[PDB]
């Protein structure tokens, strides 16, 4: 579990 | 057309909300634990592989079943087989391509993510790993909760720095934020910059830094790859929070300091190179061999020698004073 990036804004 | 398939799903979810504990009769207890474990395993494989099974009435039942089993009082655990299946079932519920956040937002509210954060103080690392993945998925799918989740994570950090100084989920929370920082928008908003200077940097002061240090260093480096302007107050803060008492703890600062130098801009390097190499010179002459070995490894870094060769007029008189002087 490295956790994928979460984009703040599209 | 017939809700028999949906009604049985709701039945089995509601059946898992019975915290019976038969006691007295051990056989009836094992029979109950089996049917609950079997029902959970059946629903895990059902929601993972069958398509179009997460209908609208299923959402409130799943969130209720998760809340009745998970949201408890943390012990100061033999029931983990059941708990693990509930985490797996909820994770497969969130990750399903049929999962609609427009419907689940009515039940994954602020009160839910607050009780989810209280569980991060669990002493079981397997539980914190499931909580880490679960909250990471909730943040990424519920935009109406992102501001609230960031606010409550800080409240846990402020209490950990200036009050209790005890929380078992500091590392898992920092691992989640590292993925949020990597996706921050072009002009870093003030909220994120205040979080770096007043939360992430003071986290180096806590004594239990050795537990979450790899995760803390990653969040600090990712901040400097987004905005290189923040390099100066970060490096000067590490030098402030640097352990003046020569101990193996300052080996961790040396690792974080090289990881920063690997992404530092040249113009940002010359602004803090003097106070940094003055501390670095103290480490190469430290009585603790372990911290001198780690500092001397900086020369093996290809990029760092390039910044030294370009600033030899100021860095060399600091590292090797008996061999290089300086003037105007």
């Amino acid at each position: 579990t490295e956790l994928s990036t979460i984009l703040e804004e599209s | 057309p017939p809700a028999d398939q949906e009604k049985l799903f709701i039945q089995k979810l509601r059946q898992c909300c019975v915290l019976f504990d038969f006691v007295s009769d051990p056989l009836s207890d094992l029979k109950w634990k089996e049917v609950k474990r079997a029902a959970l395993s059946e629903m895990v494989e059902y929601i993972t592989h069958n398509r179009n099974v997460i209908t609208e009435p299923i959402y409130p039942e799943v969130v209720h079943m998760f809340a009745v089993n998970m949201f408890r009082t943390l012990p100061p655990e033999a029931a983990w087989p059941h708990l693990q299946l509930v985490y797996e079932f909820f994770l497969r519920f969130l990750e399903s391509p049929d999962f609609q956040p427009n419907i689940a937002k009515k039940y994954i509210d602020q009160k839910f993510v607050l009780q989810l954060l209280e569980l991060f103080d669990s002493e079981d690392p397997r539980e914190r790993d499931f909580l880490k993945t679960t909250l990471h998925r909730i943040y990424g799918k519920f935009l109406g909760l992102r501001a609230y989740i960031r606010k409550q994570i800080n409240n846990i950090f402020y209490r950990f720095i200036y009050e209790t100084e005890h929380h078992n989920g500091i590392a898992e929370l920092l691992e989640i934020l590292g993925s949020i920082i990597n996706g921050f928008a072009l002009p870093l908003k003030e909220e994120h910059k205040i979080f770096l200077l007043k939360v992430l940097l003071p986290l180096h002061k806590v004594k239990s830094l050795s537990v979450y240090h790899p995760q803390l260093a990653y969040c600090v480096v990712q901040f400097l790859e987004k905005d290189s302007t923040l390099t100066e107050p970060v490096v000067m803060a590490l030098l402030k929070y640097w352990p003046k008492t020569h101990s193996p703890k300052e080996v961790m600062f040396l690792n974080e300091l090289e990881e920063i130098l690997d992404v530092i801009e040249p113009s940002e390097f010359v602004k803090i190179m003097e106070p940094l190499f003055r501390q670095l010179a103290k480490c190469v002459s430290s009585p603790h061999f372990q911290v001198a070995e780690r500092a001397l490894y900086y020369w093996n870094n290809e990029y760092i020698m390039s910044l030294i060769s370009d600033n030899a007029a100021k860095i060399l008189p600091i590292m090797f004073p008996s061999l290089y002087r300086n003037s105007k």
